RNA sequence: GAAACUGCGAAUGGCUCAUUAAAUCAGUUAUCGUUUAUUUGAUAGUUCCUUUACUACAUGGUAUAACUGUGGUAAUUCUAGAGCUAAUACAUGCUAAUCUCGACCCUUUGGAAGAGAUGUAUUUAUUAGAAAUGUCUUCGGACUCUUUGAUGAUUCAUAAUAACUUUUCGAAUCGCAUGGCCUUGUGCUGGCGAUGGUUCAUUCAAAUUUCUGCCCUAUCAACUUUCGAUGGUAGGAUAGUGGCCUACCAUGGUUUCAACGGGUAACGGGGAAUAAGGGUUCGAUUCCGGAGAGGGAGCCUGAGAAACGGCUACCA
């Protein structure tokens, strides 16, 4: 988890050495909201991210949409593909479309390629990002 | 010169952008200010709106926080030990936000005393590294403010797994 | 220059206040009785 | 634009205002204020245009420098100021007091009310707050800021507010079966009851309404306005009833 | 002198081993200039955050001072109060000394004693000519001013008994801090003949709400072995008062449980000599009769225990052994059961 | 009431369509991601705290214009030296309170010996923010307990503790008028307005931003990445999110569902013409939105400008 030059660590949340009360170190969690279960993996993870929904600084709020995973090569982010029709009128006929979202996706979940994730978009995570899984199928 | 413009950029695909515009005001960037230790040296800086930010150019005094025993006192800085993102402002001595560096460690000692009598002792027990810094009189701490922003170093004196972590990188 | 007019518009500001202070205080005794009536 | 806009052109101003096109090039700009540009009507446009009291602008000036106008028993001198939903508007010299309801066309109309219904307004609250010092407080729809509010007064909710004082001498929760006055969209003027709300999480929340005459219509929470449990509306209803 | 740049050089000339900090042989010079620079500071009246941080400040750095210099420094506060000739004779007040003047000027000699001790804690330097004989001086003003002056300078009045809150909070501080190190023989009898015997006569009508520094000051007294002498002075008047409080129908859990764990202490820590037999007997037979109506009033489980935690140690040293003692305790006991263990134990 | 200082405005209006091909723009979202002059509504008694050796019946030039007078230049909405004088300009700085309990009397319209508590603004750290089914009573009522709010959702609203600050604010301002108490003092008190001021909300707005939708071209098939391209983390900068930039890391991101490149006598839309319907063409042009002020580049001021009937350089 500390596989950095910095320590990584949730903001705010502080631990108490002389008490010592529980060995656990405390971790912060909330939920989503929108009837998504948070998975306990987070409640009970050791991980650490600031962009994950149920753990980071991070809410989310506006459209949520469904896609496949494309592509999953590059750290704590994928790439999905969501597809759909285009009608043409003067055809009076439809054309298949499709169109890339990156997705960041917590550690908390595992996704393959090829799987079906619903995603919940947030502020700007990245140059290109701007969306966060929050259900994975 | 410096601007934080989008425009400028590739898209993600990989083309790139023509000029759409020229620069605009609200969307400008201003020269970095490498605070370094020294004589107190701020100047205000008049931003958007009627707000102000203070610039630290130089600065030696600082109030750093002891959150075992919940209290704070203003401590004299002494040098940047371990910055993880760049170690030329170690090499420099920049002083800048999670930037882990040295106070002088008498404040606190003389209020140790003070409150606990003792240079009650269960109360008074305290982590072994930590009184091993007290007998060096030199205290490791990280600082939580931004002194390009608001013209302060305040910080947190390191304990436990964070000042253990930063002793194995250092 | 030191003029009737000047005192008067400090006395009247001072007053001012004082039945500012007071009128708030009133508006909180009014809030915790009404409290104390619902609960 | 490098800044706030000061100009409004007539065919840029809102329809209901009905201003002619070929009058002029420019209509009132409503100045800022307790209510949206959009959603307010200007004093000289109430004036000038609804009530006929002057011919020109510089005669609306001249009334309201002499202070004749009264909006929520406070005296207002400026041409645009943006007097809106359910604001009283008082001409002592005529004896008049008016309050801004709109018609069932969608249009504010010219509606006498009694100096005993004049003494208060209704007001929709927007939202429910702490303030500093813990003091709790609540916003309405016209920015009015109330202090020491009843707990039970939660948002959507409707407030009664006197004038004189600015305090909450009464409110009406919302519920089913309560009156209600839409005021926005296609059905802005209409007046029902309501039967239903339906809450998405993360979305606008819709609002069924039934009229006196049995037809329901379905409008967003936003332009829903409580005035009072059905059959007894809390204030003067303009003609018609808000039907059809 | 320079109030931007005053903060900063405090840090950086005073701290202690500091690379610009005096040098030692220069300290002898200079110190005396330095303290008299900082009661200057001092003096800035409170008023908005800023000056409150200068006077937080000026009262931090003395912990880096050495003691005679800290105790040089009390001694410049405490040279404006006129305080010999109160002594000097047999403890009567100059009329003319009763001021505004004066009351003002105690109540911010007074106020740096706080402070000093608030940072210095058991390390504050007592003296009796530097802090303690102003100190109990200004105490004795306060009672002389309230009780003489008229109800028609209402502001007199009012400035008298703030200082006399401040002075008996004063006490009740260096009590608690330096009590047991600094020797108090010599000063003890005008202790309590200026601050103690005065107020004895009302004390259990006054103290009935919260403990008050004065019951603070008797509690710690009947804590430590050494300063009993304080409650034997006068017929045990100050330990016959603290139970008057308890014999009050109106005292609050509040006050309660401290006095019956004070009483325990005496109960349990014997002293060599006859006012001791003398007190114990006073202190445990007014406990006994009150306690069945103070079990009523308690609301917390653990001011049951310390109840129980006083009537087994009763039992240890043999004061059972009187019937009238059996009796009370055994009525006493009765109402606890109208911890387990201990209760079966004194059975 | 000339002139001048101060305050505000001059960033609106008007004109043109050069650049611009997921860009602008249309519809539709978000700010739990941020600034907001102004309007509107609320909002600030901190009593005390030693040199009281004390201005608040009110502090300075730490100061100048207009003005007087002596001058330079061929010339400009050019200005130098000397002498003056004001503030809602500039810089300083103060003046016997309220609230908890309340013993004791007294039993209420009660008195109060006494124990206690005391603004804002910025930075950081920490903390909070979740079988009383009885008894009596006058039949009423009393006896013990409760004790934050909101969103779908938060480290939210809010409060508290310890310190911090070249650190702010907490009225040294103005018009009209002369009422009320008396111990008769140029004593105490007092009306209606104007202009300012911290924070919150509202309003006019601004900046980013989610999803879908653009003409011709495949005789443009691979493109982006050395000099940021995709993402991680940390910092800097920003009003703020963010490779926006910096340091170190991985090798990523788009594409025959047409990427990338090329052309466009390409500003987009509401709309206009024709057609029986499908379609085809036009839209610089009365409204909305974007950009520009001969071409590039950078800036002071201000809430708001990369301003051009504002400023500085370079090209012509
Ligand atoms: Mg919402
Ligand atoms: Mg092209
Ligand atoms: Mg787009
Ligand atoms: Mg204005
Ligand atoms: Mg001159
Ligand atoms: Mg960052
Ligand atoms: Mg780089
Ligand atoms: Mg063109
Ligand atoms: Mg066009
Ligand atoms: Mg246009
Ligand atoms: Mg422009
Ligand atoms: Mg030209
Ligand atoms: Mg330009
Ligand atoms: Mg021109
Ligand atoms: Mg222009």
């Amino acid at each position: 988890v500390q596989s950095e030059r910095a320590f990584q660590k949730q903001p705010h949340i502080f631990n108490n050495p002389k008490v010592k009360t529980s060995k656990r170190t405390k971790r912060w969690y909330k939920n989503a909201g929108l009837g998504f279960k948070t998975p306990k993996t987070a409640i009970e993870g050791s991980y650490i991210d600031k962009k994950c929904p149920f753990t980071g600084l991070v809410s989310i709020r506006g459209k949520i949409l469904t896609g496949t995973v494309v592509s999953t090569k590059m750290h704590r982010t994928i790439v999905i593909r969501r597809a759909y029709l285009h009608y043409i009128p003067k055809y009076n006929r439809y054309e298949k479309r499709h169109k890339n979202v990156p997705v960041h996706v917590s550690p908390a979940f595992r996704v393959q390629v090829g799987d079906i994730v619903t995603v919940g978009q947030c502020r700007p995570i990245s140059k290109t990002v701007r969306f966060n899984v929050v259900k994975v199928s | 010169g410096i601007s934080r413009d989008s425009r400028h950029k590739r898209s993600a695909t990989g083309a790139k952008r023509a000029q759409f515009r020229k620069k605009r005001k609200f969307e400008l960037g201003r020269q970095p200010a490498n605070t370094k230790i020294g004589a107190k040296r701020i100047h205000s800086v008049r931003t958007r709106g009627g707000n102000k930010k203070y610039r630290a150019l130089r600065i030696e005094t600082g109030n750093f926080s002891w959150a075992s025993e919940g209290i704070s006192k203003k401590t004299r800085i002494a040098g940047v030990v371990y910055h993880p993102s760049n170690n030329e402002l170690v090499r420099t001595n920049t002083l800048t936000k999670a930037a882990i560096v040295q106070i002088d460690a008498t404040p606190f000692r003389q209020w140790f005393e003070a409150h606990y009598g003792q240079t009650r002792a269960a109360s008074a027990k305290i982590e072994s590294s930590v009184e091993s810094q007290f007998s060096a009189g030199r205290l490791y701490a990280c600082i939580s403010s931004r002194p390009g922003q608001s013209g302060r170093c305040d910080g947190y004196i390191l304990e436990g797994e964070e000042l253990a972590f930063y002793l194995r990188r250092l | 220059l030191v003029t009737p007019q000047r005192l008067q518009r400090k006395r009247h500001q001072r007053a001012l206040k004082v039945r500012n202070a007071q009128a708030q205080r009133e508006a909180a005794a009014e809030y915790a009785q009404l409290l104390a009536k619902r609960l | 634009a490098r800044g706030p806009k000061k100009h409004l052109k007539r065919l840029a101003a809102p329809h209901h205002w009905l201003l002619d096109k070929l009058s002029g090039c420019y209509a009132p700009r409503p100045s800022a204020g307790p209510h949206k540009l959009r959603e307010s009507l200007p004093l000289i446009v109430f004036l000038r245009n609804r009530l006929k009291y002057a011919l020109n602008g510089r005669e609306v000036k001249a009334i309201l420098m002499q202070r004749h106008v009264k909006v929520d028993g406070k005296v207002r001198t400026d041409t645009t100021y943006p007097a809106g939903f359910m604001d009283v508007i008082t001409l002592d010299a005529t004896n008049e007091n008016f309050r801004l309801v709109y018609d069932v066309k969608g249009r504010f109309a010219v509606h006498r009310i009694t100096d005993e219904e004049a003494s208060y307004k209704l007001g929709k609250v927007k939202k429910v707050q702490l303030g500093k010092k813990g003091v709790p407080y609540v916003v309405t729809h016209d920015g009015r800021t109330i202090r020491y509010p009843d707990p039970n007064i939660k948002v959507n909710d409707t407030v009664k507010i006197d004038l004189a004082s600015g305090k909450i001498t009464d409110f009406i929760k919302f519920d089913a079966g309560k009156l209600v006055y839409v005021t926005g969209g296609r059905n802005l003027g209409r007046i029902g009851t309501i039967v239903h709300k339906e809450r998405h999480d993360g979305g606008f929340d819709l609002v069924h309404i039934k009229d006196s005459l049995d037809n329901t219509f379905v409008t967003r929470l936003n332009n829903v306005f409580v005035i009072g449990e059905q059959g007894k509306p809390y204030i003067s209803l303009p003609k018609g009833k808000g039907i059809k | 002198l320079d109030d931007t740049l005053f903060k900063d050089e405090i840090t950086t000339f005073l701290t202690e081993n500091g690379s610009q900090s005096i040098k030692a042989e220069d300290e002898k010079v200079v110190m005396p200039y330095v303290l008299r620079i900082f009661f200057g500071r001092a003096q800035v009246p409170p008023t908005s955050g800023q000056k409150r941080s200068r006077k937080i400040a000026v009262i931090s750095v003395l912990p880096n001072f050495k003691k005679p210099y800290i105790n040089d420094f009390l001694s410049l506060a405490s040279e404006r109060l006129d305080y010999n000739y109160f002594f000097g004779n047999s403890h009567q007040i100059n009329s003319s000394k009763a001021t505004l003047k004066t009351i003002r000027r105690m109540t911010g000699f007074v106020n740096i004693v706080n402070s000093t001790l608030s940072v210095l804690r058991t390390n504050f330097p007592l003296h009796t000519n530097s802090v303690l004989q102003p100190l109990i001086y200004s105490i004795a003003m306060a009672y002389y001013v309230l009780d003489t002056e008229s109800t028609e300078e209402v502001h007199l009045r009012k400035m008298a008994s703030n200082l006399r809150q401040q002075g008996l909070k004063c006490l009740s501080s260096v009590f608690e801090f330096v009590g047991n190190t600094f020797d108090w023989s010599t000063s003890m009898e005008d202790i309590y003949a200026v601050v103690v015997k005065p107020r004895i006569s009302h004390f259990s009508d006054e103290n009935l709400q919260q403990p008050s520094s004065l019951l603070r000051l008797f509690l710690y007294w009947a804590h430590n072995p050494s300063l009993y002498q304080f409650l034997y002075y006068d017929e045990f008047a100050t330990a016959t008062a603290l139970m008057d409080t308890i014999s009050n129908q109106h005292v609050k859990e509040a006050v309660i449980g401290p006095i019956i764990e004070a009483a325990d202490s005496i109960i349990r820590n014997p002293v060599n000599d006859d006012h001791y037999v003398d007190l114990v007997t006073l202190i445990c037979t007014s406990c006994l009769k009150i306690l069945p109506s103070l079990y009523v009033k308690l609301s917390d489980s653990n001011s049951i225990s310390t109840f129980l935690n006083l009537l087994v140690s009763i039992t240890e040293m043999g004061f059972i052994q009187d019937d009238h003692v059996r009796s009370r305790l055994i009525s006493s006991l009765i109402s606890i059961l109208k911890d387990t263990q201990k209760i079966l134990k004194i059975l």
